[PDB]
């Protein structure tokens, strides 16, 4: 369980650095 | 645009989730 | 040149016994 | 440091004269007179390439060669040794000490042991026979660099180095004293 | 001259018999933070440095002392300040450490602070408190991050 959720918390960052890159795109 | 939103929204409601299995396992 | 010095003292500094 | 403590070629015409007297008295001295006459025409071609200033002033001396080659008093040995002691410190040999000092100093930032372990140890060596070299900063800061080391190998090469050019020079040693006398528990 | 005698007194004592020292490490930095608030860097550093050897070892009392005392343990604020000092003045030898430690703050500040936020944003000095903790150790992570300058994409690469 702490695995998984580490895992999907930074997928989450990632993504939101994906709608960033996305509105600079 | 289309795939940042729906990947997103499946990562929110996914670590909903996998917060409360944690949840579950603590106590 | 300063390139690899080792870190402060505490490789060789066996303190002084008393 | 035991030695320095158009007239250019008359001294080669003198030199010429001393050897061309040595070749009457032993043979295989033209091969030198030969090797020396081509190394002034190489040499004065290598400086014009650094205009027609030195054209000028080449070309009467590259003809000045050719001649006085076609051409083959009182002067003896001891001046011969001083003359060509001079012309060999214009040459660029005597001032390339310096330089190889640098090169040494890239050394000692590498990553093998022994190869800076001799570095310092022949440092040692060097300073040991010229004690008047510890003045330049970079060295200094070298040799503080190796004494703070994170190997023992060096860090006696630099001891050493460092107890010996105090032992040498017997007054100023209290300035490396300190930083000696600090080292002493070094496990 | 104190603590320079009785350091090596200790190591005296560590050297013939392995296991003694790492025995009882956490109630050793609970008490110096008790005598420290009786008398009033890298003060601790000796120790760290002695204990370094066992890898198991190493894990185990980093990880009993940093996830009991912040997670859910109503721990001084002072003792916090203290131990994060320490942690931070914590001469590092390898690679294993910082990666080590960075994963698991990482995650259980994940976990805790997501919980937290949503706590506090669906409803407090408990609030206050508790949140002085956990802004403390993520600006331990940050200054830490700092002090090695490496991308979180390679720290997160590490398991």
């Amino acid at each position: 369980a702490e695995e998984d959720t580490q895992f999907n918390y930074h997928r989450k960052k990632n993504i939101a650095a994906e709608r960033k890159e996305a509105k600079q795109e | 645009l289309e795939s940042v939103r729906d990947k997103f929204q499946e990562t929110s409601d996914e670590f909903e989730a996998a917060r409360k299995r944690a949840k579950k396992a603590k106590q | 040149i300063l390139q690899e010095n080792d870190f402060g003292d505490f490789g060789m500094d066996d303190r002084e016994i008393m | 440091v035991t030695s320095k403590m158009d007239e250019i070629q008359q001294l080669q015409k003198a030199l010429l004269d001393y050897l061309d007297e040595n070749t009457e008295t032993d043979p295989s001295l033209v091969f030198s007179r030969k090797f020396y006459i081509a190394q002034w025409f190489r040499d004065t071609t290598l400086e014009t390439e650094k205009k027609e200033i030195e054209t000028t002033g080449q070309i009467m001396h590259r003809a000045e060669n050719r001649k006085k080659f076609l051409r083959s008093d009182t002067v003896d040995y001891d001046d011969a040794c001083l003359i060509v002691r001079y012309l060999a410190s214009m040459r660029p040999f005597a001032q390339s000490f310096d330089i190889y000092l640098t090169q040494i100093l890239r050394v000692l930032g590498e990553n093998a042991i022994a190869v800076r372990t001799k570095a310092m140890k022949c440092l040692s060596e060097v300073v040991a026979v010229d004690p008047s070299i510890l003045a330049r900063l970079d060295m200094q800061r070298g040799v503080h660099g190796r004494l703070m080391d994170n190997s023992t190998s060096v860090r006696e090469a630099a001891v050493e180095l460092l107890g010996r050019f105090v032992l040498c020079r017997p007054q100023l040693a209290e300035q490396y004293y300190d930083m000696l006398i600090e080292r002493i528990l070094d496990t | 001259a104190m603590r320079n005698k009785a350091d090596q007194q200790l190591v005296e004592i560590d050297k013939k018999y392995a296991g003694f020292i790492h025995m009882k490490a956490v109630a050793g930095m609970k008490m110096s933070y008790q005598v420290q608030q009786a008398i009033n860097s890298a003060l601790c550093s000796h120790l760290y440095s002695m204990i370094r050897g066992n890898r198991q070892h190493r894990r185990a009392f980093l990880i009993s002392l940093l996830n009991l005392f912040d997670d859910t343990a109503k721990t001084d604020v002072t003792m916090l300040l203290y131990i994060a000092d320490n942690l931070a003045c914590f001469p590092y030898q390898t690679q294993e450490e910082p990666l080590f430690i960075m994963h698991h703050i990482d995650i259980t500040l994940s976990v805790s602070g997501s919980n937290l936020l949503q706590s506090f944003k669906e409803s407090l000095i408990e609030f206050a408190n508790v949140s002085q903790g956990i802004l403390l150790l993520l600006m331990l992570k940050q200054h830490l991050k700092n002090l090695c300058g490496f991308s979180d994409s390679k720290i997160q690469k590490y398991s």
